[PDB]
């Protein structure tokens, strides 16, 4: 059950800074060196910082020295990454990792790192964010029941990624499919989810799509009318 | 000072053996290093530890498929048995208690598996959108392998090239591939051709979604 749950990322302009938080629970945190590790979005990983379990020493890679400062709090086995002075290169989603290895008290350490978190996603842009429009993408009218239509949601025009789908507040969860957004060379992104259901359910079953873009705040519920 | 290289792009069939490597740079050659497995549209995780006098560190939750070798500066990464579960970027991790040093990432892929043709879905522009003088028409393909598909959008029986957003295609939950392409037009435009079409090619074969303003 060891998990380490990544929080503070978000939309940061091109200069400004940012905390980034990760609660470390499963194993006796002060034990080991944590730390971070990020990547870009078509690219690879890369190591950032590490402290150690004692959190008096510290490391960091040469492309972000003294311009951020990992931190480290053993009363509430809390990972913390201050970020200042950013710029289009740190955008990226950033893991919290842990050392697999335990070491003397205070000393340096390091070791192969034995479990990820999943990340917390920091976009550094000078762009701003927008709440997508919603729209339904109807059965067509070829639609003859005893069959399969297929129905969904297009969100259009939103910044930054991501944005979460789901189908009648999370009861259909059966042949529903969400892709990954384009990019459109607006620079705002666009996807749309579709489920495929029985023709013959059109009219008895009503389909209510859930959008949630946490970058703005924004949920929409529409529903996806035959016509 | 310390760097470490990784091999090119790995291929191997079904149930076949591969091999990756990683290599260390002069002066580290007695070094350990960990390999981390990020699959397809997933966070990494770890997989084993080898270092240099052959012991090897595994990871809880991992195939016994997996295992590792030293030759000299040289940590090796074979997986007997390749499977889907298996594809994906493999990255080999250095550390020295003062710094951390990952890898370029190999990529593993199967070859000469079976060819699963695309299943494709076209949405024509919502009322609600026309409303909003905006019409958008959404070509969606699907459950195609391998990975590699070209799009081509049509205004009656014209190729149009103003508008289309196509994405890359990307691995989905079943080991099959998925892409979208987006037409963005003015409502004038979609009421004043007879149809619209999205015309989807892959592996040869060339198929078409059509819708017309009703």
């Amino acid at each position: 059950e060891v998990q380490l749950l990544e929080s503070g990322g978000g939309l940061v302009q091109p200069g400004g800074s940012l905390k980034l938080s990760c609660a470390a629970s499963g194993f006796a945190v002060n034990n080991y060196p944590m730390n971070w590790v990020r990547q870009a979005p078509g690219k690879g990983l890369e190591w950032v910082s590490s402290i150690i379990g004692s959190g008096s020493r510290a490391s960091y890679a040469d492309s972000v020295k003294g311009r951020f400062t990992i931190s480290r709090d053993n009363g509430k086995d809390i990972v913390y990454l201050q970020m200042n002075n950013l710029r289009a290169d740190d955008t990226a989603l950033y893991y919290c990792v842990k050392d697999s290895s335990t070491a003397w008290w205070d000393k340096p350490a390091a070791s192969e790192f034995d479990f990820w978190g999943q990340g917390t996603m920091v976009t550094v842009s000078s762009a701003s964010t927008k709440g997508p429009s919603v729209f339904p993408l109807a059965p067509s009218s070829k639609s003859t029941s005893g069959g399969t239509a297929a129905l969904g949601c297009l969100v259009k025009d939103y910044f930054p990624e991501p944005v979460t789908v789901s189908w009648n507040s999370g009861a259909l969860t059966s042949g529903v499919h969400t892709f990954p957004a384009v990019l459109q060379s607006s620079g705002l992104y666009s996807l749309s989810s579709v489920v495929t259901v029985p023709s013959s359910s059109l009219g008895t079953q009503t389909y209510i799509c859930n959008v949630n873009h946490k970058p703005s705040n924004t949920k929409v519920d529409k529903r996806v009318e035959p016509k | 000072q310390l760097v470490l290289t990784q091999s090119p792009s790995a291929s191997a069939s079904l149930g076949a053996s591969v091999k990756l490597t990683c290599t260390l740079n002069s002066g580290n050659t007695n070094f350990a290093v960990a390999w981390h497995q990020q699959q397809a549209g997933k966070g990494p995780r770890y997989l084993m530890t080898i270092n240099s006098d052959g012991r090897q560190s595994r990871g809880d939750g991992i195939p016994d498929r997996f295992s590792g070798s030293t030759s000299g500066a040289d940590r090796y990464l074979t997986i007997s048995s390749l499977h889907f579960e298996d594809e994906g970027d493999y990255y080999c991790q250095a550390w020295t208690a003062d710094l951390h040093v990952f890898g370029p990432g190999t990529r593993v892929a199967v070859v000469g598996q079976p060819k699963a043709a695309p299943s494709v879905t076209l949405f024509p522009p919502s009322s609600e959108e026309l409303q909003a003088n905006k019409a958008t028409l959404v070509c969606l393909i699907s459950d195609f392998y391998p990975g590699a598909v070209t799009v081509a959008w049509k205004a009656d029986s014209s190729p149009v090239k103003a508008g289309v957003e196509t994405t890359t295609p990307s691995k989905q939950s079943n080991n099959k591939y998925a892409a979208s392409s987006y037409l963005s037009l003015t409502p004038e435009q979609w009421k004043s051709h007879r149809s619209y079409s999205c015309q989807v090619t892959h592996e040869g074969s060339t198929v078409e979604k059509t819708v017309a303003p009703t």
